[PDB]
């Protein structure tokens, strides 16, 4: 009863977080809720192995300390959590050496495999998404009014190359090569406050792959403003080091 | 202007 990386078992809608839809449960099955040790959702994670969740940086500054943390899999309500889910207690935390917004968390204990529960594949190190290549990104996070508030969304957005996203109109130089930009340049669609650290996935053939973790924005769902992303390719060689040496 | 999307957000003045 075994589930391989990146195939979720409940096949996600098609939605063609501000924007977007929510999600069918448990179709984003690598999907983290990051959580204080008696606190709500603030930010999200990826899982992608039994043992590790990949999250964003940024989203441990409010303690140093794993035990200040906790991850909740399985989940599809922010609040009010289905009987089955997983809540599990941090052990250790890695931040990515050379200061990039990402960050992995071992677990205390492994995640269980389930039909709910199941990791993220990594790319190819190094891979560049293409331009316009339409991607998924998912969490908790404020939703500026639109609907789906206290329920995991997602939203389906065209990624937009480095070069482009950095004009002087768009994000002016901003975005680093190891960042990549996804979003309507027309706005109104966008990860946002809470989905920090979740994923920005692209389905590739028959799976869906880890391409980006949620990191940053000129606000959210802004016309002409972009969302950032960790580019989780440049970090592969990383993280793969330290599950092997912890 | 940039704002990292946790709660509370992280934010800096350009």
């Amino acid at each position: 009863p075994s589930f391989d990386c990146g195939k979720p078992q409940v096949e996600p809608k098609k939605c063609p977080v501000v924007g977007g839809c929510v999600a069918h449960p448990h179709s984003w099955p690598w999907q983290v809720s990051l959580r204080t040790r008696f606190g709500m959702h603030f930010c999200g994670g990826t899982l992608i192995s039994p043992e590790w969740v990949l999250t964003a940086a940024h989203c441990l500054e409010k303690s140093p300390r794993p035990s200040s943390y906790k991850v909740i899999l399985g989940a599809h309500q922010e609040v009010n959590l289905e009987p089955h889910v997983q809540e599990i207690e941090v052990s250790r935390l890695f931040l990515e050496p050379t200061r990039k917004d990402i960050a992995l968390l071992k677990l205390s204990s492994p995640a269980v495999i389930t039909d709910k529960v199941i990791p993220a594949c990594l790319p190819s190190p190094n891979y560049v998404v293409a331009d316009r290549t339409e991607c998924f990104i998912t969490g908790w996070g404020e939703t500026q009014g639109t609907f789906g508030a206290g329920l995991l969304k997602e939203a389906q957005l065209p990624v937009i190359e480095n070069k482009v996203c950095n004009r002087y109109e768009f994000l002016n130089g901003r975005v680093q090569s190891t960042e990549l930009c996804a979003g309507h340049l027309a706005g109104g669609t966008d990860s946002c406050q809470g989905d920090s650290g979740g994923p920005l996935v692209c389905f590739e053939k028959d799976k869906y792959i880890l391409q980006g973790v949620t990191s940053w924005g000129l606000g959210c769902a802004r016309p002409n403003k972009p969302g950032v992303y960790v580019r989780v390719s440049r970090f592969v060689t990383w993280i793969e080091g330290v599950m092997r040496n912890n | 202007g940039r704002c990292y999307k946790s709660i509370p957000p992280i934010c800096f003045p350009d």
